[PDB]
């Protein structure tokens, strides 16, 4: 519930608009990020029990980025989480390349 | 309990005339140090009750 | 205020339920699941569960 | 270690005292390397690995 | 300030929006089947998409704009009062014969 | 010796490996079952030749 931009007249003036129209949850998306990254990671013969861990009534599994303030740093709202570089990528994911 | 109201029994503990004691036999080791734990400050396989 | 004649309240009423659930494997998973943030070998945290 | 095994009582988290780790026979390893396994498996289970 | 303001009417002559008086006692949220729902599994939420939209508006809002959305409703339903007293013949008279 | 390794930096810009963060409360080996089996002679070594 939180109009991030880096420019802070635009996170005004989108309020007004349909941009609240649709909406997400954050429990719904870290639902997707787990489901996805686990049948990834076992493509690529890692078996890691970040998903079975998340089915566990004692354990609890969140995205990293959750325990910054998203009011402050607003310039680098648009910046992907992703750390490394176009080439290192290629290391690991045999040519496989997802930006360039 | 003794006679609380107009020494006399009130309307509750009067005509209970009991039975034998009961007798708390502890079949394992647990009853007998739950009784005497101390919860304040350790850790001592109990509660932490402050 | 003086011609207002209309009232609300609210009950908290709490009803048993759960027939067969073995409360005290709730209880374990209730002080496992909070213990990162409440202190889970406590007389409050199996209280509440 | 009799002494260890008298108090070694379920707590109420439902949970044993302490972990067991019964060994019959041991790894063909020197013994000063014995010795120093066995301070980490004092220390593994100490917060932040002690 | 308070008698130009009316503070010495009859307080029966002060009619609700609605032509109705009301006492409700309905029970209410506890919160511990939100709770037991989330130990069980913390992976659901109770808010759906259209609470989280719900929920934008009010962030973004101002008391102006709520003000004329229920001094509308209050119009509205006091119209539809007029309506029903008309109808009925709702006076003084036609409720003290009904008592 | 420490600003040279980047100690300086936003600690929001360091990301897990795998994007996620994790509390794991697992019920774990306590070796009740390994001694029991050992006083039965049913299964004395369970290390496998793997």
């Amino acid at each position: 519930g939180y109009i991030m931009t880096d420019n802070d007249p635009l996170s005004d003036e989108l309020k007004g608009t349909d941009f609240v129209t649709e909406q997400f949850s954050l429990a719904g998306l870290t639902n997707l990020y787990l489901g996805y990254f686990d049948g990834l990671a076992t493509r690529l013969g890692i078996y890691d029990l970040r998903y079975t861990y998340s089915e566990y009534a004692e354990c609890r599994v969140e995205l990293h980025g959750i325990q910054r303030n998203f009011l402050t740093d607003r310039l680098d709202a648009f910046v992907s989480y992703k750390c490394l570089h176009p080439i290192m990528f290629e290391y690991y994911m045999c040519g496989a390349n997802i930006s360039g | 309990f003794d006679a609380n109201r107009l020494e006399d029994h009130s309307c509750f503990t009067k005509g209970w005339l009991g039975f034998n004691d009961i007798l708390l036999f502890p079949l394992t080791v647990d009853l007998f140090d739950r009784v005497v734990a101390n919860e304040a400050g350790v850790n001592d396989a109990g509660f932490i009750v402050p | 205020g003086r011609a207002a004649r209309s009232t609300v309240r609210m009950e908290s009423r709490i009803q048993s339920f759960g027939e067969g659930k073995d409360v005290d494997n709730f209880m374990a998973k209730f002080h496992n699941q909070l213990s990162g943030v409440y202190e889970r070998r406590s007389e409050g945290v199996a209280n509440f569960g | 270690m009799e002494t260890v095994m008298a108090g070694l009582q379920k707590t109420v988290m439902n949970e044993l005292n302490r972990v067991i780790v019964s060994i019959a026979d041991v790894p063909k390893l020197p013994a000063h390397r014995i010795r120093n396994l066995i301070a980490v498996l004092a220390a593994v289970s100490k917060p932040n690995l002690g | 300030s308070m008698l130009r303001n009316w503070s010495w009417v009859n307080v029966h002559n002060v009619h609700s929006v609605t032509g109705t008086s009301e006492n409700v006692v309905l029970a209410g949220y506890v919160g511990l089947s939100r709770t037991h729902d989330y130990i069980m599994d913390t992976r659901s939420t109770p808010a759906t998409s259209q609470g989280r939209r719900l929920a934008a508006m009010f962030y973004y809002t101002n008391a102006d704009k709520m003000l004329s959305l229920t001094f509308g409703l209050a119009g509205q339903l006091r119209a539809a009062a007029d309506t029903t007293v008309a109808k009925f013949q709702i006076c003084p008279h036609t409720i003290a014969r009904a008592q």
